[PDB]
């Protein structure tokens, strides 16, 4: 089984936490606990190959910026996470991003847009703008609900299907 | 002289500072960062801080939806906190973590220290038993020289603490010491004791080796200051017993520091003033006011 | 609650030389207040409301270390670090169940 070491990034309070969690335990967590760094493992299934997850959550608090160069220098792929009804939060991908060009010292670092939080009926982030800054990037955008669980495969999947189209 | 930030520093009836909340929900969160630096400054300059903290936090915990939300995440206030902390904080951090971070680094590089507790990340070589021991020694030295730092708090932040103990108290009257020692140790204590260096305490950062258990410590040390087990990895439940034990020890600390400067740069307040003066105006005097002193004083 | 008496709250007056009522006869309670679990680690206080008016007089935190001084029957008194606090009973059947209270109270903190 080969090993994809995907990283959680994104601004706090937009369900990087929550995300994971429904992924490696099948549940929803309803409080609200900042983490500083989390580290996970799952084995799955994607396109019929069996592999690893190494997940790694990050802290979305902004006093924990200074960890951003270790964990984007040894991590191979990127899920951008941002909630749909904190506009702040979407802009905020852009500084997350291109740390992680400058670190990588590429263009073309795998990475999917992440848009959390759609079982709310009041957005300030529509979808067709989100997959416009997508298309800006060149990378997937899935939509997501932690509460629901909705996408949350996909999201995790679509980002390793990513890393294979790289390393090719 | 014609320089008046009065106008900014104003108060009316039961305390509004008209200026300040009107130019912080319409400011560009951009500049949030800095706007918290221009604020704290001025206030402080005139003896006002406690009344800025008090408007400030009082509109948080007005529109947070419950107490987990409550200064969780970046806000303006929220960045008004961590300022204060960091101004006034950072000779006592300095001078509390830099002798313990010295004792890990100078001392102990003797022996193969390992703070390494993740099963699937552990070398064959190194042992889980004696790695988990390593770690809680060194978190234990560590909490108790914060628990016991009681007498060396700088007064400037214990009037922070308490004018967010009282804050909160109004509409959370029960546990309300807790979100203080949690943002205590969230947004202070625990990404000093991450990032040394960047916080400015060591010269150069430390060796790998101890960059693993500062982390790992930190996370203990928030478990600690939340009150709450580890319950999402499996690999840190086996501190459970520990962080239980700790629990009111960390609690007296918060109950202490909870209860009862030189101007520099010459701020362009004037240049963030008019860059977002474009319709202040859209409430619901001052302005009427400020327009006539900032048609004769021209933007820079 | 781990009491609960009717008395008069004191406080010692350092300009007058001693002890006065801090104006109303009060029902004195002890009481924990649970950190988070109900059947878990708690704070404990003592509370006293003036019977008129059900306002609050004396609030204290209850701590291991406090010395709780039974000079006279029906006449307590304690100190928490600057101030000092005291309380008159109306019998030594009721300071006698108060003294009891906060003994077990104490007992708790843990
Ligand atoms: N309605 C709804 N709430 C969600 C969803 N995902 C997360 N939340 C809420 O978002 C809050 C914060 O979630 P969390 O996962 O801790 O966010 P975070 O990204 O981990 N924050 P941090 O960066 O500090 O770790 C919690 O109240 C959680 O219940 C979602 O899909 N729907
Ligand atoms: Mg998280
Ligand atoms: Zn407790």
């Amino acid at each position: 089984m080969t090993e994809y070491k995907l990283v959680v990034v994104g601004a706090g309070g937009v369900g990087k936490s929550a995300l994971t969690i429904q992924l490696i335990q099948n549940h929803f967590v309803d409080e609200y606990d900042p983490t500083i760094e989390d580290s996970y493992r799952k084995q799955v299934v994607i396109d019929g190959e069996t592999c690893l997850l190494d997940i790694l959550d990050t802290a979305g608090q902004e006093e924990y910026s200074a960890m951003r160069d270790q964990y984007m220098r040894t991590g191979e792929g990127f899920l951008c996470v941002f909630a749909i009804n904190n506009t702040k939060s979407f802009e905020d991908i852009h500084h997350y991003r291109e740390q992680i060009k400058r670190v990588k010292d590429s263009e073309d670092v795998p990475m999917v847009l992440v848009g959390n939080k759609c079982d709310l009926p009041s957005r300030t982030v529509d979808t067709k703008q989100a997959q416009d800054l997508a298309r800006s990037y060149g990378i997937p955008f899935i939509e997501t609900s932690a509460k629901t669980r909705q996408g949350v495969d996909d999201a995790f999947y679509t980002l390793v299907r990513e890393i294979r189209k790289h390393k090719e | 002289f014609e320089r008046l930030v009065e106008l900014v520093t104003m108060m009316g009836d039961q305390g509004e500072l008209p200026i300040a909340m009107a130019l912080a929900n319409v400011v560009p969160c951009s500049q949030w960062d800095e706007l918290a630096r221009v604020l704290v400054t001025l206030f402080d300059s005139r003896h006002l801080l406690y009344q800025l903290l008090w408007n400030m936090f009082s509109k948080e915990v007005e529109l947070a939806d419950s107490m987990q939300t409550l200064f969780r995440g970046n806000s303006l206030a929220s960045k008004i906190m961590t300022f204060c902390f960091k101004v006034y904080g950072a000779t006592y951090l300095q001078k509390l973590l830099d002798p313990l971070l010295r004792i890990v680094i100078t001392s102990s590089d003797w022996q193969h220290v390992s703070f390494e507790v993740d099963p699937t990340r552990l070398e064959p070589s190194e042992s889980l038993e004696e790695n988990q021991r390593n770690l809680l020694q060194m978190t234990e030295k560590f909490f108790h020289a914060i628990i016991s730092s009681s007498s060396e708090f700088p007064p400037q932040l214990r009037s922070v603490c308490h004018c967010l103990y009282q804050v909160v108290s109004q509409r959370f009257p029960q546990n309300s010491i807790g979100a203080v020692g949690s943002a205590m140790f969230l947004r202070f204590i625990n990404p000093a004791i991450v990032s040394p260096y960047e916080a400015g305490i060591l010269d150069k950062k430390p060796p790998p080796r101890i960059e693993r258990g500062l982390k790992l410590m930190s996370k203990i040390l928030q478990s600690i200051a939340n009150h709450v087990l580890f319950t999402k990895e499996e690999h840190m439940r086996p501190f459970n017993d520990f962080v239980k034990s700790n629990f009111d020890a960390a609690r007296r600390f918060f109950l202490d520091i909870a209860s009862d400067i030189s101007d520099g740069n010459v701020l362009a307040l004037h240049r963030l003033l008019w860059n977002n003066q474009e319709k202040i105006g859209q409430y619901l005097r001052p302005f009427d006011k400020m327009a006539t002193l900032l048609a004769y004083l021209g933007p820079p | 609650s781990y009491a609960r008496v009717r008395a008069v709250v004191m406080t010692r007056d350092d300009s007058s030389g001693g002890w006065l009522p801090l104006s109303g006869l009060s029902s004195v309670t002890v009481f924990k207040v649970p950190h988070q679990e109900e059947n878990g680690c708690a704070d404990f206080f003592i509370r006293g409301e003036r019977l008129r008016d059900k306002m609050v007089v004396l609030e204290c935190m209850l701590k291991k270390d406090l010395i709780y001084n039974k000079v006279t029957p029906t006449f307590h008194h304690w100190k928490i670090d600057d101030k000092k606090f005291g309380l008159t009973f109306q019998s030594p059947a009721d300071a006698r169940a108060f003294d009891r209270g906060i003994r077990r109270a104490i007992e708790d903190i843990s």
